[PDB]
RNA sequence: CUAGAGUAGCGAAACGGAUUCGAUACCCGUGUAGUUCUAGUAGUAAACUAUGAAUACAAUUAUUUAUAAUAUAUAUAUAAAUAAUAAAUGAAAAUGAAAGUAUUCCACCUGAAGAGUACGUUAGCAAUAAUGAAACUCAAAACAAUAGACGGUUACAG
RNA sequence: UUAAGAGUUAAACCUAGCCAACGAUCCAUAAUCGAUAAUGAAAGUUAGAACGAUCACGUUGACUCUGAAAUAUAGUCAAUA
């Protein structure tokens, strides 16, 4: 508070933006494995089966990804891309996969936002 | 008396010479702490 | 020309032909938004070893000297640390001096005790001398030997007292009637007022 | 150190009296007494050593 | 002083929060030259040298018999029930003391923040210190003289 | 404004001053002394009904 | 806690008696350590006024408290403290000569949880004390006040 | 020895110093900067791709010749392929 307290180091903390997505490395995204494919229960008051699957990426860390769209056809083994994104009422899935990227089909039959889940025009 | 070194300095060695003390004694920082009543015998 | 700072002699004697000087200079700190001083320790060379600590001096810039040093004292501006050492030394046998004399004058006391009232009061009031009269020699007058010093404290006392008194009195009738005062300056040789009072003051 | 010495010396004396009298003095003092009475002995002695004892 | 400045300063909008009509500052140059500038500048109604008791109805001549006795005895003026002197506040502080030149004072007069130093605003007066001298700042533009910029006075 | 903050004490005043200042202490001092050998008197007196043999 | 003394009362632990569905508790009885003293170690408390120190200043009243007078009376002046306040401040509760107006220096804080934890280091006979993280998770979490509800909460009436 | 100062490098003798809680030493990380770019009201913060400036390196390490200037993208020796 002091003049000298603040010439030694006292100042407001800085509005510093933690990453989201550290497992990317400061990466758009990544290519990852897909080690299996989980059907996970949200929080509550939510109530779904919620499509994700655990993706080793190429930088060796293992995370779990998000599947979005109506329907997926990722298995073990499968080649995915991943980017940054949390699964809001999923715990500890902080990744989407890209749907129309590597082994994993853009959703079948959209017609909105078709960009958003990989579909041709 | 280390303000009548920086006002008198030849008042001061004397006083200090005449009182038992050495410059040492006055200048430097002196808590009366374990260690000194240890190296120089107090009780 | 050369780079020159002025400086406070901070370590002296610990390194031959070396001092330590302490500069300080001018920066401004924009991160608190004031002009601080930023201070350093120079290694710096002293041919003939004429600095002490306390000194203040400029050191100048010169050719690399060793590892570390590249500056040199060009001139002692302030020699306080010649003067400590001097003081230092002379009150060794200063303070001696009188030692020696006043334990000299303790003894001389203590003795006088030692050899050392009532009686002799009793012998020279009541012989007014069978041989005590000399023997009292060796040692309008019982009154002169019971003297106490608070008699000569009330005297002087007085006397102070008379003194500042009849100075005030003197003062305020002087500059109460402005003629004779006139009179006293042309005598004795608003500035007057003061003036006036010292030729008052040397009167009595 | 040979300030200190003397002064704690001094202090230790005999005959020396405290709240600020001197010996000297209080022996003048008490002989002006007696003559001023006298003016206007074992009894005395024993007066003046309860005065020492007293202010020793 | 700038310490002994702050407390003028600080006792200043004491007073007149409470508005009483004389108050007493200490007797100094310094002291005795921002009271000066605050009388000519119109925010102060008297200025009188007197005691720790009072202000001196006849002259008293300071010496050092009773310089520790001596004060300086300020009329604060108040008009349509607002106080003329409402702030009063020091610029540069005893621990960060800010020196202009002159090419900045005129920044700060112009509307421009130097060194975090609001500017000067419609109805107020800036003191500066130029040779132990305390003046306006518009006077110190005038005369083309660098110095410490001192205290606002609203 | 024109008048100087403080004028110096003229060594006269000095003078007088130090006259009265040395006054006062050796007036205290006296009243002390004087004080003290009233009070040694006044044990004097009583002095005799003191036991010290 | 380490030694050496002391140990009447109290009393962790322990052993029993009750109570209880159960008692591992509250209650009862024996009662070791401790509480005591001497020489140490240790350096922590809601170690609190939950309010660092110093300086200058700001409207009142009432009490004491302590001096200094003046002749119990001046409902006596000058100080400190206490109590209630003005202004001011404040999220308010409230503070009130500081939580006000200012100045100087130091300590400390920066969402909750993880955590005063882990690891390391230092100290200590030990117990521990100090220093003191990060990942993971969340959009919480807290303070004052407001109105209720509730209380094995009070008092008064009928 | 060098054109040239200096524990710079080599040799000898001495003195006992030097740095450090305003952070030494150690560890990690990183080419650096602008009248360049981004951003912001601004202080600043970010980048250091482009334009320009400086440094370092040309698979790795040491040494040597020549040269005004090189441990040179040279030469010698070694390592790796
Ligand atoms: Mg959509
Ligand atoms: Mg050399
Ligand atoms: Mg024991
Ligand atoms: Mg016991
Ligand atoms: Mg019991
Ligand atoms: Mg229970
Ligand atoms: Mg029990
Ligand atoms: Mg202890
Ligand atoms: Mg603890
Ligand atoms: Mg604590
Ligand atoms: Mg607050
Ligand atoms: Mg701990
Ligand atoms: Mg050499
Ligand atoms: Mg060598
Ligand atoms: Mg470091
Ligand atoms: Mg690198
Ligand atoms: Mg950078
Ligand atoms: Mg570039
Ligand atoms: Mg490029
Ligand atoms: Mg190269
Ligand atoms: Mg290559
Ligand atoms: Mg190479």
């Amino acid at each position: 508070a002091t003049l000298n307290q603040i010439k030694r180091g006292s100042g407001p903390p800085r509005r510093k933006k933690i990453s989201t997505a550290p497992q990317l490395d400061q990466c758009p995204q990544r290519k990852g494995v897909v080690l299996r494919v989980m059907v996970l229960k949200p929080k509550k008051p939510n109530s779904a089966q919620r499509k994700a699957c655990r993706v080793r990426l190429t930088n060796g860390n293992v995370v779990s990804a998000y599947i979005p769209g109506e329907g997926h056809d990722a298995q073990e083994h499968s080649i995915v891309y991943v980017r940054g994104g949390r699964c809001q009422d999923l715990p500890g899935v902080k990744y989407h996969v890209i749907r129309g990227a590597g082994d994993l089909s853009g959703v079948v039959n959209r017609i909105s936002s078709r960009s958003k889940y990989g579909a041709k025009k | 008396l280390r303000y009548l070194k920086r006002d008198n300095p030849e008042k001061y060695y004397w006083t200090i010479q005449k009182l038992g003390l050495n410059d040492a004694a006055i200048t430097d920082e002196f808590n009366m702490d374990r260690r000194y009543m240890q190296d120089y015998e107090f009780f | 020309a050369r780079q020159n700072f002025l400086g406070l002699v901070v370590s002296q004697g610990k390194m031959q032909k070396t001092v330590k000087v302490r500069v300080e200079t001018k920066v401004f700190n924009k991160k608190i938004n004031k002009e601080l001083f930023h201070r350093r320790d120079y290694l710096v060379h002293d041919e003939g070893e004429i600095s002490r600590e306390g000194d203040l001096v400029r050191i100048e810039a010169t050719r690399p000297l060793s590892k570390r040093k590249f500056f040199a004292i060009a001139e002692i501006i302030r020699n306080k640390g010649q003067q400590f050492a001097l003081y230092e030394s002379e009150a060794q046998l200063s303070v001696a001096k009188e030692e020696a004399q006043k334990a000299k004058e303790f003894l001389d006391k203590r003795s006088v005790r030692e050899n050392k009232l009532l009686r002799d009061i009793r012998t020279i009031q009541d012989a007014l001398t069978p041989k005590e009269l000399l023997e009292i020699k060796q040692r309008e007058t019982v009154r002169q030997l019971l003297q106490l010093d608070i008699s000569g404290l009330e005297v002087n006392l007085e006397k102070q007292r008379s003194l500042i008194d009849r100075i005030q009195t003197r003062l305020s009738e002087l500059l109460s009637n402005d003629l004779k005062c006139d009179q006293f300056l042309k005598d004795h040789g608003n500035i007057k007022k003061n003036l006036l009072r010292k030729h008052v003051m040397m009167d009595m | 150190t040979p300030f200190i010495t003397r002064i704690m010396a001094e202090l230790k004396e005999p005959l020396v009296l405290s709240k600020g009298y001197n010996i000297e003095e209080v022996d003048k003092f008490l002989a002006a007494i007696e003559s001023a009475k006298r003016e206007r002995i074992e009894k005395l002695e024993d007066r003046r050593e309860a005065i020492l004892r007293i202010l020793s | 002083s700038l310490v002994k400045l702050a407390n003028t300063c600080a006792h200043l909008q004491n007073c007149s929060k409470v508005r009483v009509a004389l108050t007493s500052i200490p007797y100094t140059k310094l002291q005795l030259q921002f009271a000066y500038n605050l009388y000519q500048q119109g925010f102060l109604s008297s200025l009188q040298k007197g005691s720790t008791m009072g202000p001196d109805k006849d002259f008293v001549e300071v010496t050092p018999d009773n310089i520790s006795t001596r004060r300086l005895w300020v009329g604060l003026k108040y008009r349509d029930n607002k106080p003329v002197l409402s702030s009063c506040k020091l610029i540069s502080k005893p621990n960060s003391r800010i020196h202009l030149p002159m090419e900045d004072m005129k920044k700060l007069c112009s509307g421009v923040t130097i060194r975090n130093i609001k500017p000067l605003q419609p109805g107020e007066l800036i003191l500066v210190r130029a040779h132990n001298n305390i003046m306006d700042i518009n006077e110190a533009i005038s005369k083309k003289l660098d110095g410490e910029v001192l205290c606002r006075v609203k | 404004m024109s008048q100087p903050l403080l004028r110096n004490r003229s060594p006269e005043e000095s003078e007088l001053l130090k006259l009265k200042r040395n006054y006062n202490r050796s007036l205290l001092n006296f009243q002390a002394h004087k004080k003290k050998l009233n009070e040694l008197l006044n044990l004097y007196h009583v002095a005799n009904e003191f036991i010290v043999t």
